[PDB]
């Protein structure tokens, strides 16, 4: 499991610290470009989540669809592939990975660029595309070519004889099934697993909720509250008053923005290393030890998640 | 040879075509001017602010005020541009832990990619992996990835193994293709038929293990050579 | 000439039952860009041409051709 992006957020950083207050707002301008520049660089954080997305899904160019009959020499995908069945065509493990993760003051959410549906239609042609043509999707055009060879070419990857293979093929293809079936259970009877993603949901979410209490703190004012120091005083003290509540929600703003900066790096060496699982992993066979799950690498199936992409290696 | 080589000429060729007709092509360089750039052009903006000080101008306060009430204006631009300098150093520790880990990626380019090949689908650009060439430019570097990309599919009837006299066959390297009548042995990722021979395929035991296996002879090249 | 995306309300751009590459990036799948008469158009952004792989259980495609590709990074 690993996250891809992480929530739009952007802040109206004049709203947040002077809001809707003229006589605030005056005193603000005279802080210069601090406002602009915060603006910017959360406007920067947001445009790169949809990059961090683009990176790891839109590895193919073409939209590949799986053929209406499923004569995969014994394999079944019906568990990773996806389910029509459903309000939004999201496999059976996707639905369980989109189960298990789970306003005023300028602050505000943008939506993603990919909704959660074209995702899915991206893990859908990544997954179809490996199915029906093994890597040749990823290196060049799709070529057909049936799944018990496909898997026969695998097993050379890894050293071991392709004899091996389709004198086997119908074990193999029952430890594959019963070993997919096994990850359902997993993910449903241990709703920790995916805490990597819970965990940038509950980053996020604990930043603004500070960003949000530290309205509430006086910062040396005689009020927290922006309408009191403007009704009970006048001009020549009242900006004394103001002036220590934009320094408190200015570097109120400025920790949360920095903060969030360096967690939008954190969250772009993943999405990088996303990126590379899906090519190395999933558009390929990987040599690289331990980089596509333990044990000898045969292929991978990206899946969808909330703020993630899970391999199921 | 000529066709792999007129191809490449004609690929290095088309990169001039392509990076003189693209102004976005060097995007990702002209930004890392650009950011670094504005970042100067607003960290030196913030000398212009007030800050609350009664100018923006040190000179002002020094010429007009003196120490009582100078060194209370002057430690509102002190603390404003302190905080416009902190500011700007944190987003330039930022900026240059990315374009640190873009120099940690074009230095893993250079090794594996330039000195060497690359079996890491995707890494050395889109198609299997030739070879790459580093070109230098402003703030980074451009690598020039060759990589051999199939082209003109054919659709073959195929089959894991050939039973022969009872014998399971198996390609050493290869797959079994058939033009419809006649069955061939071919390497993988080109088109190359040859006849199906016991030099080419391997024997692991029968008939009745390996579901779709196709009944076809198998030639052995020592049998003419005993018989002439 | 006034839309409802779930990014918010657009208005100025002219909606279109058609989908292409996306231009400039609205949000919620949805995108815009300047086209032919010239008007901004929005519609929902396509993700890449639709492929059916010639799937089946003895069917193999082989490349009979090359290209010398050269990708510039």
């Amino acid at each position: 499991i690993l996250p891809v992006s992480m929530t739009k957020t952007s802040v109206d950083c004049t709203m947040y610290i002077c809001g809707d207050s003229t006589e605030c707002s005056n005193l603000l301008l005279q802080y210069g470009s601090f406002c602009t520049q915060l603006n910017r660089a959360l406007t920067g954080i947001a445009v790169e989540q949809d990059k961090n997305t683009q990176e790891v899904f839109a590895q193919v160019k073409q939209i590949y669809k799986t053929p209406p009959i499923k004569d995969f020499g014994g394999f079944n995908f019906s568990q990773i592939l996806p389910d029509p069945s459903k309000p939004s065509k999201r496999s059976p493990i996707e639905d369980l990975l989109f189960n298990k993760v789970t306003k005023f003051n300028g602050l505000t959410v943008l939506p993603p660029l990919l909704t959660d549906e074209m995702i899915a239609q991206y893990t859908s042609a990544l997954l179809a595309g490996t199915i029906t043509s093994g890597w040749t999707f990823g290196a060049g055009p799709a070529l057909q070519i049936p799944f018990p060879m496909q898997m026969a070419y695998r097993f050379n990857g890894i050293g071991v004889t392709q004899n091996v293979l389709y004198e086997n093929q119908k074990l193999i293809a029952n430890q594959f099934n019963s070993a997919i079936g096994k990850i359902q259970d997993s993910l449903s009877s241990t709703p920790s697993a995916l805490g990597k993603l819970q965990d940038v949901v509950n980053q996020n979410a604990q930043a603004l909720n500070t960003l949000v209490k530290q309205l509430s703190s006086n910062f040396g004012a005689i009020s927290s509250v922006l309408n009191d120091i403007l009704s009970r005083l006048c001009p020549p003290e009242a900006e004394v008053q103001i002036d220590r509540l934009i320094t408190g929600r200015l570097q109120s703003l400025q920790t949360y923005v920095t903060q969030q900066l360096i967690r939008a790096a954190e969250i772009r060496a993943s999405a990088n290393l996303a990126a590379t699982k899906m090519s190395e992993c999933v558009l390929g066979q990987s040599k690289r030890v331990d980089f596509c799950g333990k044990g000898y690498h045969l292929m991978s199936f990206p899946q969808s998640a909330p703020h993630g992409v899970v391999f199921l290696h | 040879q000529k066709l792999i080589a007129n191809q490449f000429n004609s690929a290095i060729g088309k990169i001039q075509d392509s990076l003189s007709s693209t102004p976005s092509a060097l995007g990702k360089l002209q930004d890392v001017v650009n950011q670094n750039a504005q970042a100067l052009n607003t960290l030196v903006k913030q000398l212009s602010s007030n800050f609350g000080a009664i100018s923006s101008v040190l000179n002002d306060i020094l010429s007009r005020l003196c120490p009582p009430e100078a060194e209370v204006q002057i430690d509102r631009l002190i603390t404003g541009r302190l905080q416009s300098l902190q500011t700007y150093v944190t987003q330039q520790l930022i900026r240059a832990a990315e374009i640190r880990a873009s120099a940690n990626l074009a230095a893993t380019k250079m090794s594996e990619c330039v000195l060497g090949q690359s079996k890491r689908v995707d890494f050395c650009g889109k198609g299997y992996h030739l070879m790459s060439f580093p070109q230098s430019a402003p703030h980074g570097v451009v690598f020039l990835h060759v990589t051999y990309v199939p082209a003109q599919e054919k659709n073959f009837t195929t089959a894991p193994a050939i039973c022969h006299d009872g014998k399971a066959h198996f390609p050493r390297e290869g797959v079994f293709v058939s033009n419809g009548t006649h069955w061939f042995v071919t390497q993988r990722n080109f088109y190359e038929p040859q006849i199906i021979t016991t030099d080419n395929t391997f024997v692991s035991g029968n008939c009745d293990v390996v579901i779709g296996i196709v009944n076809n002879t198998v030639y052995d090249p020592l049998q003419p050579e005993l018989d002439s | 000439n006034v839309f409802q995306t779930r990014a918010g309300c657009l208005i100025g751009a002219e909606h279109v039952n058609n989908s292409y590459e996306c231009d400039i990036p609205i949000g919620a799948g949805i995108c815009a860009s300047y086209q032919t008469s010239q008007s901004i158009i929005a519609y929902t952004m396509s993700l890449g041409a639709e492929n059916s792989v010639a799937y089946s259980n003895n069917s193999i495609a082989i490349p009979t051709n090359f290209t010398i590709s050269v990708t510039t990074e």
